[PDB]
RNA sequence: UGCAAUAUGAUGUAAUUGGUUAACAUUUUAGGGUCAUGACCUAAUUAUAUACGUUCAAAUCGUAUUAUUGCUACCA
RNA sequence: UAGCCUUUAUAAAUAAUAAUUAUUAUAUAAUAUAUUAUAUAAAGAAUGGUACAGCAAUUAAUAUAUAUUAGGGAACUGUUUUAUUAAUAAUAUUAAAUCUCGAAAUAUUUAAUUAUAUAUAAUAAAGAGUCAGAUUAUGUGCGAUAAGGUAAAUAAUCUAAAGGGAAACAGCCCAGAUUAAGAUAUAAAGUUCCUAAUAAAUAAUAAGUGAAAUAAAUAUUAAAAU
RNA sequence: AAUAUUUAAAAUCAAAUAUAUAUAUAUUUGUUAAUAGAUAAUAUACGGAUCUUAAUAAUAAGAAUUAUUUA
RNA sequence: GAAAGAAUUAAAUUAAUAUAAUGGUAUAACUGUGCGAUAAUUGUAACACAAACGAGUGAAACAAGUACGUAAGUAUGGCAUAAUGAACAAAUAACACUGAUUGUAAAGGUUAUUGAUAACGAAUAAAAGUUACGCUAGGGAAGGGUAAUAUAGCGAAAGAGUAGAUAUUGUAAGCUAUGUUUGCCACCUUCGACUCAACAUUUCCUCUUGGUUGUAAAAGCUAAGAAGGGUU
């Protein structure tokens, strides 16, 4: 916000903050040909808490991502140091990887149609998730990856499994654009929404 | 505070006459000061002293502290200034925010004119 | 809450300085904000302690309290903290000790201001006496139709102050610094930064 | 009691060069924490950001249209000279160095090479 | 800066012309004990300091790594 | 030792001091939206961050039947709401030695010109004394916005300064003693007498207030304006 | 006349001055008094005397206080 | 109409800077990366800032060599301001400069480096107290100013006073007066008793008077005028 100007001190003053925030929101444009809400990246975050002690655990991470996404794994280092959590900083406990293109609709494809559709209790995505302006976030919990092919084939090889969180970015504007568009590529929704 | 300044808070009438009168004489001195400029200009221009006194156009200094000293605003002349400001002057460590005029140092010779405008 | 105790994390043994005597005739703090009446010194620029500010909101408390959505808007804050060594001292050794808080209250700034569904104008008038009394200075009663003071013996109404705008203004009698930022966009310059 | 009467003496900053002045080479125009005044034309900067003159000339305090929000401090060659010289002109030049007349003297310059 | 000596259990002590993790001792129990105490029997200890060559062969020799204490050179 | 003083001199010496022009804009005319001349206005070439002014960021303070989170009782009858409180958001109002988004005057300082030449700077050779300061005025640190207190900053005087004035008076207002005279101007200060010198105009005071060292909050009486 | 506020040239009004000049702009100046409160030690202490006016009536006095001025 | 690129504009120095605070930094001085390990080199250093001297700070330029970069060019340590110590006497090495009759040598000299005088311009390699038994040369290198404190008054009145703030009492804050107590500055280097007292009144008694649902009388409380006499 502008500095309205009525005394001699706005020449070279700094412009206000937003009215309720202390970052800049963008703008909503109708939607039209060219802008039609659709996919551009998924992110998969592992953070393994318990390689606070072991750090070969962490290894252990990077080929679940590997073998599951398959993509290289960039791996996770810690940045804070909470002492109430055993946490030190600078040490290696997880692995991400950016998945775009054929290999991201493939791992979307095969979450819904295999990994998905095996939770006793499953009832879809919450309503209530998702960034302001596009993107949605869910997770997997660790006995949940047993259902990849990949984990289930060689079960006898992979005696420690551990969940991660899944992050979907897309062009919506506003979420609710986001959840209609995932809604085509069979995912459910089952919460109310805001 | 035992030596003893007998200085008064007021002054007598004759001291008032006096501070109009230098007052005045400073007055005429710039009065003087920009005629000299004019008739000067004037004898550049071609004119001689007696036309150039009689002229109708008078003018004005172009020096930034003649042209100050000459605006009523900045440098009052005796006969506009208010009383208060002839005879005292501002303090802000004084009753009222004034004391009196003669008790500057050297204030014969000081010229103190002007005042903040609501002191 | 705090107005007579603040909360600085680090204390500091602040300088002794001068009362302001606001030569430019500013009227910040010199105006009712909040209430209906007021209170405002007359004197000359003084120091009030938080004991004499505290009993003197006893004051008028004592006659807000009877009273239906009576409200007391304290207007002053006790920023300066002052440090007096006992007297039983010889001078130096540093300075003494924190003793209490202090403001310094120009010639006609506004120190309370009251309000109610039902003031009547006489209690209020009432209680802001009796609560100058318990002050080092001289003080009197303002209302809405108050001119306000900007100095001993001068007075001055807000509202024919003028109003301007001052990005035109600036414009007007630009500066050197506004000058070469202007001209530092022009095409001649901008498209050789080299940056 | 314990006082703290433990403060540095003043370091002798600020301009010891105005504009007009007629500078030698090497000679300190401003001494400043920091680049309050960056270099300009015709001058230096030294570790303690201090800056000098490389050539003789006039110093000029100026403002580059291109570094907005940057002071400078320059030395024009000669008096006459505006020092936010035009960007498409040729740059003021100063050969400075002479020729050498004396016969003996040009005999051993010519006969000098390097190493 | 140079030099020398220590440093065994958790307890404080062994001891060595190498060929031993040895006991008193501390703690947990057991047994006789009307009941105890006091005896006798067990169970854990020693990084008998740090880490490497010669030695059937290394805590018994010195180096590399250490923790402590002392005597020396500089002392403007 | 430096700083402040003195003696003698050197020119390829004015380099010293002081001020003016510099800059922006308006109006008129000439020249090819620009240049020149003339007049006028503006605190007027370059450097700065004090007063003032302000609440920008930082440090603090106040209030909202405003909104959200969380806490707790009641109502509802476990829900939401309400009663609220702390925090944040929004609006409005304030201040500060170590805040300056705005910003003076003085100040630092530059080239040329002009004026001071019975005058300044610089330089060379030789001599000192001083290194306990005081008051007044202004802006401050300490003290208690106390001290004929203490510590510094700027200017003047006493120190080392006669004379006039403040009754008397080192430091305050004038004014600097070569020796005479005493005609004329006078500075500060005064003119009923002591005591050199006066007559007036318009209002107020009735208290000897006051008349050459103003004592406050407040109360009473009266006078103007709304 | 009674009652309640302030004692103000900021705003308004009046007047003066500089520019375009019968007008307008700009600048400058103009807004209460007395008393009580009232205070210690050799002796009243404006330096002292003393200073407020009065027609009948003098050649003739009528602040020597405070505020703004003149010659 | 669409995709990509070059990017531009606004905000930002609040993060980060080896280390305190301040100034600077996005054109980054901050961060990442390749080469590198080079300039964390060598002899002359004019000229300036600062400055009593000793010292300290920036650095143009000439010459020898090195690292990076295609090149232009950059590098004489760290974004800058702290991270320090004179001589004397000793110690180590290099130069080839003297070599006390000559040749060597010894010893000194030039160059480079070493060790702390922290009372940090460092009086020695090496030094604490007592004196009322004291001595010499010097300087002051109760009065006065102030009134925090103390005493007293004034303004307003919270609250007691059977009722009612103002018969009497009067929290805490405010405005003053005195210099009678405890202090502060340094212009100025004997408590008590006996005898005689003089002066002030902020009056203890005596004289006149106002108030006192708290003046029925008498005794009393408070206050005004009053210093003539008296006050173990
Ligand atoms: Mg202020
Ligand atoms: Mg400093
Ligand atoms: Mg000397
Ligand atoms: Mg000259
Ligand atoms: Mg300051
Ligand atoms: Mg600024
Ligand atoms: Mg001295
Ligand atoms: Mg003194
Ligand atoms: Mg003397
Ligand atoms: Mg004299
Ligand atoms: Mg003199
Ligand atoms: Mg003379
Ligand atoms: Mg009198
Ligand atoms: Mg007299
Ligand atoms: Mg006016
Ligand atoms: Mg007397
Ligand atoms: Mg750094
Ligand atoms: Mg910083
Ligand atoms: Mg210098
Ligand atoms: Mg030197
Ligand atoms: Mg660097
Ligand atoms: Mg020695
Ligand atoms: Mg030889
Ligand atoms: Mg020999
Ligand atoms: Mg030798
Ligand atoms: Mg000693
Ligand atoms: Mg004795
Ligand atoms: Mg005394
Ligand atoms: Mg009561
Ligand atoms: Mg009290
Ligand atoms: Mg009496
Ligand atoms: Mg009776
Ligand atoms: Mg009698």
């Amino acid at each position: 916000r502008a500095w309205s100007g009525d005394s001699p001190y706005h020449l070279n003053r700094p412009p206000k903050n937003p009215r309720g925030s202390k970052a800049q929101l963008p703008d909503i444009h109708p939607i039209k040909w060219s802008n039609i809400p659709g996919l551009e990246s998924v992110v998969i975050n592992c953070f393994v808490r318990e390689a606070r002690e072991n750090q070969l655990l962490a290894i252990t991470a990077a080929l679940q991502l590997q073998q599951i996404t398959g993509c290289k794994p960039h791996p996770i280092f810690s940045k804070n140091d909470v002492p109430t959590w055993k946490l030190r900083k600078g040490h290696q406990m997880g692995a991400k990887v950016e998945l775009k293109g054929k290999e991201m609709s493939q791992f979307l494809s095969t979450l819904t149609e295999i990994v998905l559709p095996r939770i006793r209790e499953y009832k879809g995505i919450s309503n209530q998730s998702g960034n302001r302006f596009g993107g949605i976030s869910f997770g997997l919990t660790a006995e949940d990856i047993k259902f990849f092919p990949e984990i289930d084939a060689n079960q006898d090889s992979w005696p420690k499994t551990f969940g991660m969180h899944i992050n979907i970015n897309t062009s919506a504007q506003l979420d609710y654009q986001a959840r209609t568009l995932l809604s085509g590529f069979q995912f459910p929704f089952f919460g109310e929404e805001k | 505070g035992g030596l003893l300044w007998k200085i008064p808070w007021r002054m007598s009438t004759h001291q008032k006459t006096r501070q109009r009168e230098r007052l005045r004489n400073v007055d005429q001195v710039i009065k003087q000061l920009t005629l000299g400029l004019h008739v000067q200009r004037c004898q550049d221009k071609g004119l001689t002293y007696q036309e150039a006194m009689e002229s109708k156009k008078k003018y004005k200094p172009r020096s930034k502290s003649l042209r100050l000293l000459n605006k009523p605003s900045v440098f009052p002349k005796e006969n506009q200034m208010s009383s208060k400001d002839k005879y005292w002057t501002f303090d802000k460590k004084a009753v009222g925010y004034r004391k009196g005029i003669h008790k500057v140092p050297k204030w014969t010779k000081i010229s103190i004119r002007k005042a903040p405008k609501f002191f | 809450k705090h107005e007579y105790a603040p909360r600085f994390k680090i204390v500091q043994k602040k300088q002794k300085g001068r009362v302001p005597v606001r030569t430019g005739g500013s009227i910040k703090g010199s105006t009712l904000q909040f209430g209906k009446y007021g209170l405002r010194l007359k004197s000359e620029g003084i120091r009030i302690s938080a004991q004499q500010l505290k009993e003197a909101d006893n004051a008028i408390m004592r006659y807000v309290r009877p009273l239906n959505n009576g409200h007391l808007w304290r207007r002053l804050c006790t920023n300066v903290a002052v440090c007096i060594k006992g007297n039983e001292t010889r001078m130096g050794k540093g300075k003494g000790g924190f003793d209490h808080w202090m403001v310094r209250v120009p010639t006609g700034k506004i120190l309370f201001e009251i309000n109610g569904d039902d003031l009547h104008e006489k209690v209020a008038r009432e209680a802001f006496r009796k609560a100058g009394t318990k002050l080092p200075g001289v003080y009197e009663f303002v209302s809405l139709d108050s001119l306000v003071r900007v100095g001993l013996h001068s007075f001055k109404n807000p509202k024919d102050d003028p109003v301007k705008n001052f990005y035109d203004e600036n414009a007007k009698k630009p500066s050197k610094k506004y000058l070469n930022i202007l001209k530092s966009q022009e095409p001649q310059y901008k498209l050789f930064r080299g940056r | 009691s314990r006082t703290s009467m433990k403060d540095s003496a003043g370091r002798r900053l600020g301009p010891k060069k105005y504009e007009g002045q007629d500078v030698s080479t090497g000679e300190i125009i401003m001494r400043q924490r920091g680049t309050k005044f960056y270099p300009g034309e015709n001058v230096g900067i030294g570790k303690d950001h201090s800056i000098f003159a490389l050539e003789p000339g006039v110093v000029r305090y100026y403002l580059d249209p291109f570094h907005p929000k940057r002071k400078f401090i320059g030395v024009a060659l000669r008096r006459d000279l505006k020092l936010p010289s035009p960007h498409f002109e040729p740059t003021v030049r100063r050969f400075g160095r002479f020729e050498l007349t004396n016969k003996r003297a040009a005999y051993k310059e010519e006969n000098s090479i390097s190493r």
